[PDB]
C-alpha cells in the first residue's frame, strides 16, 4: 500500500 | 484520479489544492476541501512544516480571478493518527484568514455520524492527483465514479478496519484515486462521505478512504472550539 | 424582491426560476432552489398541470451557456397543504434528469430540526418577483435583507402559526418579498431557513415564510424514496 | 394575505  | 473525466470549471468550489513542505523537508501536494470559511479537511499524512491552500481553481497552472491562496494557521491531524498503519488518517486545517464565499469558492457539507454510506452505492472521488501510475498530477481538477465495496474486498490490506474506513472501487475497472488525491472527498449525493487515504502502488483498486461519519464527534469538537 | 439589490451574477447558483401552467390553465411563475441535482424546493401553491425549471440564470431574459432548462416529472406537494389557509405551503419537485454541476448551478444545504435561526437574526430573501407593487417581475435575480420577528408581529395574519411558519420583515420598512418570490429561499448565514409563502397585497411587511426545519423529516423521507 |  501507499498513502496518497 | 485514474480513468476519470475533467470537472466542469468551478463546478466544485469547495475543492482545495494543497502545497506541502513535509517534516522531512520535502515538497509535496495533496487535495482537500473547504468545510467552513476557515477550515479545510484533508488527510493526516499530508501534514508538514507548512501548508498553503489554493481555492477557486480548476487548472492549477492557470491563474484566475477566483483564485484565493491562503496560509494554514493551524494543523489538526487526528490525535490517534498512525503513520505506519495509516490509521485515523484525517486532518483539519484552520486558515489564517477566512475564505470569501464568492464565485469559485464555497463549502462542502459532510456526513452525519449516522448518515454514512452502505456498500453498493456509487460515489465520486475528486482530486488533483496523477491520471495514472507513471503519468503526472493533472493540471485540471478531475472526478471519477467509484462504488463502495463490502469491507471484505479490502482484506488484502492488513491494517484496514471497516469501522473507520471505506473500501472503494470495483477491482475489475481502472477507475480509482492515486498519488496526489489524498485528502480529496468521496461524494455521494453531494455530501462528503470519505477522504482518499491510500492505494495500491500499481493503482489496482479498490482503495481505502477515511469514513468521515466515524469521526464526526471529533470534527465537531474542533470546529466548536475553533 | 422589494427594495433589495441585484445579486452578483451566478453568486447563488441554486436559484431556480419556475414557469408554471396552473391547474386552471393560466401561466404563472415562482422561484425555488436546487437542494439536490434532481430536486427543487418551492412553495406548494406553485403547483400546476406542468412545470419547468430554469437553472444557471442571472438575468432571465439573457440566455447564457450556464442555462439549464429541465422539466419536472413529479410534483411533491406537502400532504397536508391547505390551499385556503395557506398552511404547509412547501413542495419538492423531482426533475426528469439530474442537473449538471457547473459554475452557474449548484445546490443549497437546508436547515435541520434545530439550527432554526432565532428572532433578531437578519437573513436574506432571494427571488425573481416584482420589484414593487406596480413594477414588473425583475429580469435579474434580486436579494434583500430581512429580520426574523417575534411571531406576535404577524398577529394580523389569521392563520399564522409560529411553529411551522416564520414572521419576517420589519413592518417599518419597504424591504420585502412579493408576487413571484414564492418558493424563494430565506438564507441565514448561507443556510436555507425558510421558503417565501405569502404577503399582503399592499406589500407592507412582514411576510410569511414556511419554517424549513419544521418539515425536515418530511423532506428527508421524500428524498430517500425518490 | 396573498400567496406569492
Amino acid at each position: 500500500a501507499a498513502p496518497a | 484520479i485514474i480513468g476519470g473525466t475533467e470537472c466542469r470549471p468551478h463546478a466544485r468550489p469547495y475543492m482545495a489544492y494543497l502545497e506541502i513542505v513535509t517534516p522531512e523537508n520535502h515538497l509535496s501536494a495533496c487535495s482537500g476541501f473547504l468545510i467552513r470559511r476557515n477550515f479545510v479537511m484533508t488527510a493526516a499524512h499530508c501534514a508538514g512544516r507548512s501548508i498553503t491552500v489554493l481555492l477557486g481553481a480548476h487548472n492549477k497552472k492557470v491563474k484566475e480571478d477566483t483564485w484565493q491562496k491562503l496560509e494554514v494557521e493551524k494543523q489538526f491531524p487526528h490525535p490517534k493518527y498512525d503513520d505506519r498503519l495509516v490509521l485515523n488518517d484525517i486532518m483539519l486545517l484552520k486558515l489564517k484568514e477566512k475564505a470569501n464565499l464568492t464565485l469559485g469558492v464555497g463549502t462542502l457539507p459532510i456526513s452525519a455520524k449516522s448518515n454514512s454510506i452502505p456498500p453498493g452505492r456509487v460515489c465520486r472521488a475528486v482530486g488533483w492527483g496523477r491520471t495514472n501510475v507513471n503519468e503526472p498530477p493533472s493540471d485540471t481538477l478531475q472526478e471519477v465514479k467509484m462504488r463502495i465495496l463490502d469491507p471484505q474486498a479490502c482484506k488484502h490490506f492488513e491494517d484496514f478496519h471497516q469501522e473507520p474506513q471505506l473500501c472503494v472501487g470495483n477491482p475489475k475497472k481502472i477507475r480509482n484515486v492515486y498519488k496526489g488525491d489524498s485528502g480529496g472527498p468521496l461524494l455521494c449525493a453531494g455530501i462528503a462521505q470519505g477522504i482518499a487515504s491510500y492505494v495500491l502502488r500499481n493503482a489496482k483498486p479498490p482503495s481505502v478512504f477515511t469514513r468521515i461519519s466515524h469521526y464526526r464527534p471529533w470534527i465537531n469538537k474542533i470546529l466548536r472550539e475553533n
